[PDB]
């Protein structure tokens, strides 16, 4: 809001948020690697997921 | 608003020209393979941010 | 390090980790026992809790 | 599949409080842990709402939406038996809260902290050295009405710091102090000091206001200008013959549809997210209610 | 499998008619047709997906 | 679990009215009572959308949110069979709605009151002297554009009636006349330039919108000035610069605390009731759709 873009009509929005599902607290989201092409990527993994999508809510 | 979340992968057929992908929308994400194996949704750790620990 | 008009009184509390001894005389209490059970609850996607 | 908690008391309770607790059978109160056996310390709303600390009324809301509600089922000398409220089940719940509001069939209920009084909610357990504080539930139309009353007080009490004005602290207490209902007026207990987390909620509200004020459609402003003079209406009777000077100063340029259109498009997306700010608590859906039986079937 | 309820009750008719057991709801699957060069086959089987809503009518991919 | 509901008719239907209702065999009807056997006076919206009194948009919205939906399965000479819509179940619907909008798989369907003509939503049953009215089911992104355009067309029509110098009607019909979503273009119909205040659906929606618009710059300015504290939300100062010059000059002394408190309270009750209105009410999600069979797999 200070460096590049103070203000305009459409350009006011900042971002949105949606919900992707409910999983059990106290567990889940361990960390693991994703091995492909002789190189790894650290990845988290969630257990017992239950997919449940809602729409986007504007944050600003 | 033109991007709609769909859900985790469940099945993927690997085809030369037009693949066929099967996800699970609104339900217990469960593997459809014949010998069952637990499915766990994976997010790159670079992007995943625990909002509950940062708060603490 | 000059003195103000007043003094102070300081209070503090401490903990000891005692490792005690207990004595209970014979036939002190009488107890009644009920039958135990297992119950099912919270069947999630992969896991069921009992 | 099985939804039951057994809250065990350390010490037997007295014959007067077992009788008082039984009047609350069928009432909701939120417990801390979702486990089969628990202490009394997690049971009520009592820890967040204590006698030694000021009631925030917004940290209390945040405690409800985090906890897991349960319905009191059975009371004895050494136990209190409850059934927890989980998403995918239906429940039968009674209307037994003391400031009595009457429910409609096929309405939506709301759960809010004991706004009307500390004393209306608590059953004091002096045997177990605890006060069990029940939450107050309301119909949704009136619950939102009370939540608004509480927030505007956090602003206006602070705006009017110490004013000898007969107008001030008498208008803001007659307007915001009470909630009327069918043939009744119910006083609200409002905090002497508007604490944090209540002002921090109003800070977020303002951010939405600072945005919306730049994109207001002007065609909307010119309509109210024509109606406050030419026609007579009950909605606009609030404005007298006098017209807000701000509007005449805000609206000068001629109307253009293509601009007011995209103003409406951007604005409508903020109201959709604004609504998330107001719910601020758990909501129930009721499908059947008997005026005499005082038992709903909530979902 | 050939049982009226949405979930299979074993034994055929035996033990049948409970219909209220832990409210187990089956998953609703979705099927997508993708350009094979758009999707890398080496994906983690569980990664969340996102569909961009195209703007050409009567498409098939 | 039994979801069937049998609607019995007092008198046999004509061989024509069977052809009319069979054409709408797959579609959602809101149900007065959740019981197994029912009357015909219950299912339509003829109670809320009636020929004798003026229809309201915000009144039908309050009804559809509470009501119980249902799906038509079979029509007999003297009968009507439906199946209730309840959570945790998957249903197959068809789209038979006279103004035709295309559906998409994996989208979000919304159930909104019929803002097009009555004739498109109704089926008249002269044999029982009732008309059954269906709600309209749009994809939510289409429903939003339709709402805010007919809402503006009502504000612009009433404005040009005041002084024709305000706006140009030909430029209005071409902007607000069309709706386009995902390469599909739909030319909606507009409610015939009503003319008096109080005869159409949206007139209360526009009045609640137009009054909330005018009160906002005054009410929003009291907040940011009243909220300034020692350590407030860090974004508070940044957005306060954003407000227009003409709003920053607002003098809070012009209105007494009593009148200022009255205007602010009226604004919040409209603001809160207008937020949830724009969420478009009860929504059905989708997981499949077939253009030729017109059948969506919704839950």
């Amino acid at each position: 809001y200070a460096v590049v873009q103070p203000l305009h009509i459409e350009e006011l929005t900042f971002g949105a948020v949606a919900c992707l599902g409910t999983f059990s607290a106290t567990d889940g989201w361990r960390r693991s690697a994703f091995n492909y092409r002789g190189s790894s990527l650290p990845v988290v993994e969630i257990d017992s997921f239950y997919s449940n999508v809602s729409d986007w809510e504007v944050i600003l | 608003n033109f991007i709609t979340p769909v859900g985790p992968l469940v099945e993927n057929i690997k085809s030369t020209y037009l693949n066929k992908i099967t996800t699970v929308v609104h339900g217990p994400v469960v593997s459809k393979a014949i010998p069952r194996s637990t499915v766990k949704v994976t997010v790159p750790q670079e992007a995943f941010v625990d909002l509950d620990a940062w708060l603490s | 390090k000059i003195h103000p008009g007043v003094a102070m009184t300081v209070v503090r509390t401490d903990e000891i980790l005692s490792e005690n001894i207990l004595f209970s005389s014979r036939a002190s209490t009488s107890m009644f026992i009920g039958t135990p059970n297992v119950s099912r609850r919270e069947a999630r996607v992969d896991a069921v809790t009992f | 599949m099985d939804l039951k908690v057994v809250v065990s008391l350390s010490s037997r309770l007295y014959t007067d409080e077992i009788a008082k607790m039984q009047q609350r059978i069928g009432c909701i109160l939120p417990l801390a842990s979702t486990h089969g056996t628990q202490n009394v310390q997690g049971l009520g709303l009592g820890q967040v709402y204590s006698l030694e600390t000021v009631p925030d009324y917004v940290s209390m809301y945040n405690y409800l939406s985090d906890c897991t509600l349960a319905v009191l089922d059975e009371v004895s000398v050494d136990s209190l038996i409850l059934t927890k409220i989980v998403p995918g089940q239906t429940y039968a719940i009674k209307n037994k809260y003391q400031p009595f509001f009457q429910w409609h069939g096929t309405g939506s209920l709301s759960v809010m902290p004991p706004v009307f009084g500390r004393e209306h909610a608590t059953v004091k357990l002096e045997s177990n050295d605890v006060d069990i504080v029940f939450p107050m539930v309301l119909p949704t139309p009136i619950a939102e009405e009370v939540l608004q009353k509480i927030l505007l007080f956090n602003v206006y009490s602070r705006v009017v710091m110490q004013a000898p004005g007969n107008a001030d602290m008498l208008d803001v207490h007659m307007h915001l102090g009470s909630v009327s209902y069918l043939g009744h007026h119910y006083e609200l207990a409002l905090p002497e000091v508007p604490g944090p987390l209540g002002l921090a909620l109003l800070d977020n509200l303002s951010l939405y206001f600072c945005i919306m004020v730049t994109l207001l459609p002007r065609a909307s402003m010119r309509l109210v200008r024509g109606l406050i003079r030419h026609e007579h209406h009950d909605l606009l009777n609030l404005f007298q013959e006098m017209v807000p000077d701000e509007i005449a100063r805000i609206d000068l340029d001629d109307l253009s549809v293509a601009d007011d259109l995209s103003r409406m498009r951007v604005m409508m997306t903020y109201l959709q997210s604004l609504a998330s700010l107001f719910n601020l608590g758990p909501r129930l859906a009721t499908a059947a209610y008997s005026q005499e039986t005082l038992t709903a079937t909530c979902w | 499998l050939l049982a009226p309820g949405e979930v299979a009750v074993a034994g055929g008719g035996s033990g049948g008619g409970s219909f209220s057991w832990s409210g187990w709801r089956p998953p609703v699957f979705g099927d997508f047709l993708i350009h094979a060069s758009s999707f890398n086959n080496a994906e983690a089987t569980g990664t969340p997906l996102f569909q961009f809503k195209q703007s050409d009518p009567f498409s098939g991919v």
